[PDB]
């Protein structure tokens, strides 16, 4: 496979996000 | 710290898309959870580009403010930092747990925090500090009193305004206190670094015993950890329900995060937003949750 590597002008950031729970 | 002019600033983002470039080696497997720096340089030089845009024919203006000249110092500095930890770290950075990767995890959660900053003062790429809201009442009328509508101070000039409201021990006290709110790493304290500070800290009125009971005496306060670090560490607690530690929430600035093994052997991650630490973590403990700080069979008494 290609491991096309992007520049830094070129990712739009995919802010994934942790998983954060209800209090106990 | 130098004026700012574009080049300069072009010369940043040079070195910004050789760090983007290293972190996509294969080889490197680095997981997309926050703080992710593939995330944070993309987007800090987005915000850079907002920034220069909104001073298109003032530059001289934007390069001349004392923040921005210490936020653009330190965003080059730390910027070769990274890219030294992989000319010095070779094959060594491949190994998860090794020093250079987490050496790049800690710069990691550095270019979280600065992101953040970046965006509290420059809103829509714009300079807001003068009319930047600190969000605790008796907090804002401290900086108010001593720094009028400065947005950024040498932390020697915090440390004598501070001690004459809160007053600092000398030595190891104040380094640690420095190491807290500095969260920038680049011995200024900004009003927004102020702000986060005062959050987690609350009350005011009690600021620094708060913060010596919740960070300086407290096994369970981890500095500059990240969710995957927390679950990292209370791994090996898996079979003490329990276990627990916080720490800064790196996405969710001025909140909590609190990191706990559960009955049925899992590792929960919350952040009490409803109410203040102190009180989550005397909650937690009396309904069984919050027992073991970092594992330890003693918990402290925050009554
Ligand atoms: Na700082």
């Amino acid at each position: 496979q290609q491991v096309h590597v992007l520049s830094l002008d070129q990712i739009r950031a995919i802010r994934n996000t942790n998983e954060y729970t209800e209090g106990p | 710290p130098g004026t700012v002019d574009k080049k300069m600033v072009e010369k940043c983002w040079k070195l910004m898309d050789k760090v983007v470039r290293l972190c996509q080696n294969p080889k490197l497997a680095l997981k997309n959870s926050p703080p992710y720096i593939l995330d944070l340089l993309p987007d800090t030089y987005q915000h850079l580009r907002t920034i220069l845009s909104r001073y298109e024919g003032k530059m001289e203006t934007l390069g001349e403010n004392e923040y921005f000249r210490v936020f653009m110092e330190n965003l080059m500095k730390k910027t070769k930092q990274t890219i030294s930890l992989f000319k010095e770290g070779k094959e060594r950075m491949y190994e998860e747990n090794s020093q250079p990767r987490r050496n790049l995890t800690k710069l990691s959660l550095i270019f979280s925090h600065m992101l953040a900053e970046l965006k509290g003062i420059f809103p829509s790429g714009l300079f807001q500090g003068d009319t930047f809201r600190i969000t605790k009442a008796d907090a804002a009328e401290f900086w108010r009193k001593a720094f009028g509508e400065k947005t950024i101070v040498p932390w020697k000039s915090f440390r004598q305004a501070l001690h004459e409201v809160h007053p600092i021990s000398s030595g190891l006290e104040a380094m640690a206190l420095k190491s807290t709110i500095d969260l920038t790493c680049n011995d200024y304290i900004s009003v927004f670094e102020f702000d986060i500070f005062t959050r987690l800290f609350q009350p005011w009125s009690s600021l620094l015993r708060n913060w010596n009971s919740l960070a300086v005496t407290h096994p369970g306060y981890m500095a500059f950890l990240t969710y995957d670090e927390v679950k990292a560490r209370l791994q090996k607690f898996i079979h003490k329900p329990g276990s627990y530690i916080f720490r800064l929430s790196c996405t969710r600035l001025g909140q909590w995060a609190i990191g706990y093994v559960t009955a049925d052997g899992n590792i929960l991650q919350t952040i009490p937003h409803n109410k203040p630490l102190f009180q989550a973590l005397i909650d937690g403990f009396r309904e069984g949750f919050y027992l073991f700080p970092d594992g330890r069979n003693q918990n402290p008494d925050l009554t």
